[PDB]
């Protein structure tokens, strides 16, 4: 079903897209995996430690 | 020339204080310490450098030495101040003098991960890849070719 | 011929919309395609002169964490939206816009009091929502020009900026470019092949114009390249300096000390315009002035002497330059 | 202010007189990588020079043999010549001959010279020789091109070779931190380049800078 959904969008089924380093400007081989992951932030931020 | 004015200046952070500090720690070693110091390596020495933020950067291999993951693991710092102590820390507990673990004479500084992958991918052999069959006049030549 | 190749130029500024723009550079010999493409992308994303909002102040607000009876969004959301605003200014390098609204309605960009030089790029940008009937919002907005990006607390310079509690400090995030893609393709040129037509597509805030941004970035890159176009041993360190000892206050006139204008005209009428020539003004050579009481003399002694100097010292350094 | 920070370099180290290590400081927060990358991509590929591209040994018309007269299989001689740098002035193409009799090893000093061309390192050991009676006869056609041109795509009898027109043997660049008086950090650039000995490294750097400025010329307005 995830494949079907990606297919509904115009995105490749493999969930892997070629890239281009902003430093070099060239491409990477081995198409990397990129998506939209959820990310939290814990109340361990450095201001309370350093 | 007065300690009071010195406190004022260090409180105002005039760039003079910045390059003065840069000079004053140019060779001044310091001690990074994991929280539970299991074995002798738990405390080591380094020549510090100035960065931004509030974090403590450190070389990866030695973080594998401490068994120091980057899951938020806090480390303590310790400046040795008397001259004998500083020279000591440079002589004994500086990381570059502890590569063989005192437990077993095996090398404690081993490239653990995210670097071994790099090399292993590099030193591999795809059968028919672009450029197979040429002859190269030296490693620098092939490097230029690949770049 | 086979060496010393040709050079590119900008042949189109096709804009598929008001924001999304496309430019086409051609021709590029070989490899210059990707090279120039990536270099220009880096320059563009990095530094382009933007003009986003940097400071705001509303009447009822005492701190960005407050509320205001009548507006739907909280103050912090208004700050975020304001940051989201996009505007261009032309002549000056900063300006103070004003927005006054009253009554129910979505307070948007165009409803501000624009001047002659400031120019909003898109009106329907929603700032807030006046939801109560007789709700009123009157705000002042300092919009400045700079380079790159800068957070809020890093802008601290003195304590007078924070002196008015109504001061609110939105972190300026001005960079007219939002995304910059590029790619090369085979250009069917007059007579050659593998000449690469480079295409650069840019999604921007409608603040910067495509060719404008391209030429600004190209100037930046060419200048920064010129730094070592003829690289050498230009190494800086030098020693044994001989410095003009006089303090820069002496070059400056009286009005560079925050003095009363009355004493200013007084020292005018007693032959004092510089400051290196009022220190060459004896103490008897001051109070003789027409109508010095103590107040004008208070300003004199305060901003001339009491800041460190004397009310006339027999100095012999000035003039070292005048 | 839209007025940038141009660097004030500190060192141009010239170890070995052909392998230089220039440093620059400071650059903008991201300019280090961009300048390093542009310069590398230019110097590696787009850098007019001169090299040898065609070879013909009048006995071995083949891509492979074991030619008596030396202790080097033909491929080794070709790889050894592939590095034989040579500088040609206004001439655009020339063939050279290498009739050197005797016993010892073939060096470039034996190359039959021309009026315009010049050999950079005549001591370049082309190939050794059988202990007796070998005058290896070969003609070498050199050219003046852009950069690397591999012999594979050169196919469009004879004996080709992977030409290397660019005068840089290798180039790398590393961007480190660089503090300004209070400023957080900036890019300190370190470009290490080892050249083909036909031109000094700094010459190559300024050449690439000039070539990129000429590329940009039709854009800047100052
Ligand atoms: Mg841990």
């Amino acid at each position: 079903e995830i494949k079907e959904l990606l297919k509904l969008g115009d995105l490749p089924t493999s969930g892997q897209i070629r890239l281009y380093d902003g430093r070099t400007g060239e491409q990477f081989e081995r198409p990397v995996t990129v998506g939209y992951m959820y990310m939290l932030k814990l109340n361990h931020l450095v201001d309370d430690k350093m | 020339t007065t300690i009071k004015a010195a406190k004022k200046m260090v409180e105002r952070e005039e760039a003079v204080v910045w390059d003065i500090l840069d000079e004053v720690i140019r060779e001044h070693p310091v001690l990074l310490n994991r929280a539970p110091t299991l074995h002798r390596l738990g405390i080591q020495a380094f020549e510090p450098v100035l960065i931004e933020g509030k974090a403590i950067q450190l070389h990866p291999l030695v973080c594998a030495a401490y068994n120091a993951d980057f899951d938020g693991d806090q480390m303590a710092v310790h400046v040795p101040l008397t001259l004998e102590a500083q020279l000591e820390a440079r002589a004994l507990m500086m990381s570059t003098n502890n590569i063989l673990s005192p437990a077993n004479g095996e090398p404690i500084i081993v490239p653990s991960q995210d670097v071994v992958l790099g090399l292993y991918y590099m030193t591999r052999d795809c059968v028919n890849a672009k450029g197979e069959g040429m002859v190269l006049t030296g490693p620098k030549e092939a490097e230029r070719l690949y770049r | 011929s086979v060496t010393e190749f040709l050079k590119p130029r900008l042949v189109d500024i096709e804009q598929v919309s008001s924001t999304h723009a496309k430019v086409t550079l051609e021709p590029l010999e070989r490899g210059f395609g990707h090279t120039l493409g990536n270099a220009l992308r880096r320059i563009l994303l990095s530094s382009m002169p933007g003009c986003a909002v940097t400071e705001v102040e509303i009447d009822g607000v005492l701190h960005e964490y407050s509320t205001k009876e009548g507006v739907q969004e909280d103050i912090l959301e208004i700050l975020l939206n304001l940051k989201g605003l996009a505007v261009r200014v032309q002549g000056k390098d900063e300006v103070i816009l004003t927005l006054n609204k009253s009554g129910i309605g979505p307070v948007t960009a165009a409803d501000i009091t624009h001047d002659g030089d400031v120019e909003i790029v898109k009106p329907q940008h929603v700032i807030c929502h006046l939801t109560d009937e007789n709700a009123s919002i009157s705000m002042r907005i300092k919009v400045q020009r700079g380079r790159g990006y800068v957070p809020a607390s890093t802008r601290i310079h003195s304590e007078e900026d924070e002196r008015p509690i109504g001061r609110l400090l939105v972190d300026a995030c001005y960079s007219p470019v939002e995304r910059i893609a590029y790619n090369v393709e085979a250009a069917r040129v007059e007579q050659r092949t593998d000449l690469d037509k480079l295409v650069i597509e840019m999604e921007t805030n409608g603040t910067i114009d495509p060719e404008e941004a391209i030429r600004r970035a190209a100037t930046i890159l060419a200048e920064q390249l010129e730094a070592f176009v003829d690289l050498r041993d230009v190494r800086q360190p030098e020693v044994k300096e001989e410095k003009p000892e006089f303090d820069p206050i002496l070059l400056r006139p009286v009005d560079d000390l925050e003095l009363t204008v009355r004493s200013a005209n007084c020292l005018k009428a007693e032959a004092i315009h510089y400051i290196g020539d009022l220190v060459q003004r004896t103490e008897v050579e001051l109070l003789k002035t027409p109508n010095l009481g103590k107040k004008s003399l208070t300003e004199i002694k305060d901003v001339l002497a009491s800041r460190g100097l004397s009310l006339g010292m027999r100095l012999e350094n000035w003039p070292p330059a005048s």
